[PDB]
RNA sequence: UUGGCACCUCGAUGUCGGCUCAUCGCAUCCUGGGGCUGUAGUCGGUCCCAAGGGUUGGGCUGUUCGCCCAUUAAAGCGGUACGCGAGCUGGGUUCAGAACGUCGUGAGACAGUUCGGUCCCUAUCCGUCGUGGGCGUAGGAAAUUUGAGAGGAGCUGUCCUUAGUACGAGAGGACCGGGAUGGACAUACCUCUGGUGUACCAGUUGUCGUGCCAACGGCAUAGCUGGGUAGCUAUGUGUGGACGGGAUAAGUGCUGAAAGCAUCUAAGCAUGAAGCCCCCCUCAAGAUGAGAUUUCCCAACUUCGGUUAUAAGAUCCCUCAAAGAUGAUGAGGUUAAUAGGUUCGAGGUGGAAGCAUGGUGACAUGUGGAGCUGACGAAUACUAAUCGAUCGAAGACUUAAU
């Protein structure tokens, strides 16, 4: 359950380390986003030398949340952290590597490249 | 019991091939992934931190550290999507809910074996 | 807030239409013949349900 | 078009053919009998009156609703049935398909039927505007003396009154509620129960009325 | 369960006092709501007494008060001893229902419904 | 809007902005339907019909405005004492303090600035939201009901296919039709995920007790801490705004004269909007126009007008909860499972006490998924729902038909 002002770890090597959520995309008055949703965000913290710089306004797909997600079979998945991956306009990641496990819902979202790069898909 | 009619109508949903286990036991849960038409078994291995409910509604939760990130999977105990459960290890704990492990990492999060 | 107009006798007594108490729920004691409250011990003779209390 | 009366037992779940988790309500719908048949000629409209849940026979010094009184006993005896706890009419059915005195079994519905369920919602007693009407609170701090109040009830000289329909505190719940387009998940004829997908109004033991869904 | 116009600790304390008083005197006059609450407490104590084992005696000690009862023979016994002795022996063959409540009517000072609750 | 006027109010009509709650208008921001286009397509421009629903979070500033960030189908314009302070706030503004610039000889002053600065009221009436009693509805009752009326609801994105088709040099790229899945909103509900859970279980500190040990109790926010049943719950689980019909708007036409032609109009016949009336949901016969159906009760005495206690029935009183401020509603009242107790369970906690064993010991292991357990399921008259009392019909007249 990610809303405006939520901070998230960046699970990639794009250069961003932590982002602050500016907007939940996908409708007027939409309050929260979860795994597989896209957010507009600003980079609060970055690794020196990366492609993405501090203060950049970028788009990210949520890949892990503490809230987790519920599945049609009544099972659940939850993570210890809220993490996102910075994406291009075609849903491809800005970086070249993904870190940490990601939820399978990314497949239904068609973030296939992120899913492929992810070390584990749960 | 619970209400007789609820039990009577849900009796056939219960599975009889599940091993005994307790919170703190390490489990290997073989889960059927049915993406598209292809079916495969993915194993989720972790410590049982929670069991709750009764009858067909019962659930359990298993916790693992994956790539340095904790991951918790909660299953209906009688879901047909679990092919089988293996009790890899019996843990020694002092309480039913192991929520304190969520805040522990590394050697601090180790469960003594029985 | 305060009454804008005084309350007439007619209006006051209309309001008091329902301000009253009822006769108690009482019956004659089968033992001693005195009135008692139903489901209560009879205070005159101390009996309830044909036995002394 | 079908109809039946039952009691809400409670909620549970079933696993579907693909392992999906299906929340269900258990409705016990035993002892439904057609007590009366209303027709356009006699009553002005067509309907079947169904009586549900046998109660005890009339007795001289009855003190509760557990025992049928003489009017109810005569009404039921005309259909040759035991007196019933609940009586409801179904106008949506074909009257010609029923006979007075007939049993109405849970087997009239089949798994997959889309249905409307009507009940009386749980009562909440006297409730405020936030709970009853879902209004916003005022601030909890910053000097506020407005937390759970209902807000302004009108304007001013225009209109020097509160309009009808103004939302205010009062008794909440206990309303007739229809939930449309639920589904029959299963029918268990041995136990006389219907599993309805999802949740339906009212407390446990509350009367529920199941009909073929009106929209199609 | 009733709250009896008291906070949680006060209500627990009053129920312990009332239970011990009923054990001692075998019949007490009190308010109706108090009697309806204390009947459960007293009868669970009776159940412990009938069980009779050391665990039951200690569980009962958790609830009973420390009160000395002077018998007719100048001998003294605690309420716990009375409960696990004569009261338990008395109700060996009875399955529940160890108390009864007899309504008396409102009292003068506040109109509260006075009742008598007694053993047996 | 800025004003003009000075007609109500100076034995007081609280004044900006925000919050809460809206309500109305249409001169329409979006969505719906159209005409014209310098409308190829995709887009647009402009005008007409249309008020059903919808019409976002933030940065700055007291701000309204306004600019900006990021969205959205869209981020409408106005009225309601520039709606709403006996609903809230009190940042600005408009008291007393102090200060700066400035003016003034000065006391002081400034739609100049600055820092600080008391927001009262138990609702009588109408009004509004709930909830009872009386009588009426030509006998007295129990249920089931019709629906005159009234209220609710009414919004929309994206993607897939048609089709990379029509159109277009190309770039790009459809109408119409058929599917899937969302946002916001509404409603019910607790199986699931969670929250709470002060008479559930467990760990634990200090101190005072139960004579001591052991085991327990009191107080320290429920001492604190880890969990948690029912209930109540959202952020959780379901469901909804679907499919249509009738009459229309702006329009679009057919046939057609006045007026040999022409002409949607005069007669006549079609078609045509998220809008109107329905369809969907809820209330509803105090609908005094008081409606309908089924079932129940039905005699004596009379000054022969009428009365009577009784009948069917319903209450008082009592045990209660799915109901609840209280009334009311519902489950029960011995020919009884209504509550308590008792017994067995579910769920929760997580291994009681005692004893034994191993350790110098703190402790550990066994007995033994033990012991305990509010609300949830079942059984059982052991306790209490005793004995009683009260209310409650005998059916008006006229006419017509039989
Ligand atoms: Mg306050
Ligand atoms: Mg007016
Ligand atoms: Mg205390
Ligand atoms: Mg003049
Ligand atoms: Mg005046
Ligand atoms: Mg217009
Ligand atoms: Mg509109
Ligand atoms: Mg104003
Ligand atoms: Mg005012
Ligand atoms: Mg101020
Ligand atoms: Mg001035
Ligand atoms: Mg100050
Ligand atoms: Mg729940
Ligand atoms: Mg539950
Ligand atoms: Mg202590
Ligand atoms: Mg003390
Ligand atoms: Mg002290
Ligand atoms: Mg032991
Ligand atoms: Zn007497």
């Amino acid at each position: 359950m990610i809303q405006q002002e939520t901070r998230l770890k960046v699970a990639d090597n794009s250069g961003a380390r932590e982002v602050l959520t500016i907007k939940v995309l996908g409708g007027s008055g939409r309050k929260t986003a979860n795994i597989g949703d896209v957010i507009v965000c600003t980079v609060k913290n970055a690794t020196p030398g990366g492609v993405v710089k501090k203060g950049d306004v970028v788009k990210a797909v949520i890949v892990r949340t503490k809230s987790g997600v519920r599945r049609n079979d009544g099972s659940y998945i939850k993570f210890d952290e809220n993490a996102c991956v910075i994406i291009r306009d075609d849903k491809g990641p800005r970086g070249t590597r993904i870190f940490g496990p990601v939820a399978r819902e990314l497949r239904e979202g068609n973030f296939m490249k992120i899913v492929s790069l992810a070390p584990e898909v749960l | 019991t619970n209400h007789k009619l609820i039990e009577a109508v849900t009796k056939s949903q219960l599975r009889t091939d599940l091993p005994s286990f307790r919170p703190g036991d390490t489990l290997r849960v073989h889960v059927r992934i049915i993406e598209g038409t292809r079916e495969r078994i993915q194993v989720f291995e972790g410590v049982v931190i929670k069991r709750r409910g009764g009858g067909v509604s019962e659930t359990f939760t298993v916790r693992k550290i994956s790539s340095g990130v904790g991951v918790e999977r909660t299953f209906p105990l009688h879901t047909p999507k679990i092919e089988k459960i293996e009790v890899k290890r019996r843990g020694k704990v002092r309480r039913a809910k192991l929520y304190y492990l969520r805040s522990l990492r590394g050697k601090a999060a180790r469960i003594q074996e029985i | 807030a305060v009454p804008k107009r005084r309350t007439s006798k007619t209006r006051k007594n209309k309001r008091r239409t329902h301000f009253k108490i009822s006769v108690p729920g009482m019956t004659e004691c089968p033992n001693c013949g005195e009135y008692k409250l139903s489901h209560r011990v009879c205070k005159n003779c101390g009996s309830y349900n044909g036995e002394e209390v | 078009t079908k109809g039946i009366l039952g009691r809400k037992i409670g909620m549970t779940q079933v696993f579907g053919e693909n392992g999906e988790l299906i929340p269900v309500t258990v409705v016990e719908a035993k002892e439904n009998v057609v007590l009366q048949k209303k027709t356009v000629e006699v009553d002005g409209y067509n309907a079947i009156q169904v009586g549900f849940e046998d109660k005890k026979a009339y007795k001289k010094d009855a003190k509760s609703n557990k025992y049928a009184n003489k009017p109810a006993e005569g009404h039921a005896k005309k259909a040759d049935a035991a007196p019933k706890r609940f009586i409801r009419e179904f106008r949506n059915v074909d009257v010609d398909a029923y006979e007075v005195g007939q049993e109405v079994s849970v087997d009239t519905f089949v798994a997959g039927d889309v249905i409307d369920v009507t009940g009386v919602s749980k009562g909440k007693g006297f409730q405020g505007a936030i709970k009853r009407h879902g209004q916003s609170r005022g601030p909890m701090s910053h000097g506020s003396h407005f937390h759970r109040a209902p807000g302004s009830v009108g304007m001013a000289s225009d209109a020097s009154r509160v309009f009808k329909g103004q939302k205010m505190p009062g008794r909440m719940g206990g309303n007739t509620v229809t939930v449309q387009n639920l589904e029959v998940v299963q029918v268990d004829t041995e136990n006389k129960v219907i599993l309805v997908k999802g949740n339906v109004p009212g407390p446990k033991k509350g009367l529920v009325e199941i009909r073929t869904s009106i929209k199609k | 369960y009733r709250k009896l116009g008291r906070t949680s600790d006060q209500r627990k304390a009053m129920l312990r006092d009332l239970a011990t008083s009923l054990i001692i005197s075998e019949r007490i006059e009190t308010t109706e709501a108090r009697a309806k609450e204390v009947r459960s407490v007293v009868e669970k104590l009776i159940t412990l007494g009938k069980k009779g084992d050391l665990a039951s005696r200690r569980n009962a000690a958790k609830t009973l008060r420390n009160v000395e009862i002077l018998n007719e023979d100048e001998t003294t016994q605690t309420a716990l001893q009375k409960l696990f002795g004569e009261i338990a022996e008395r109700y060996t063959e009875r399955q529940g229902g160890y108390t009864r409540i007899l309504k008396q009517g409102p009292r003068r000072g506040d109109g509260a419904e006075s009742v008598i609750i007694e053993l047996v």
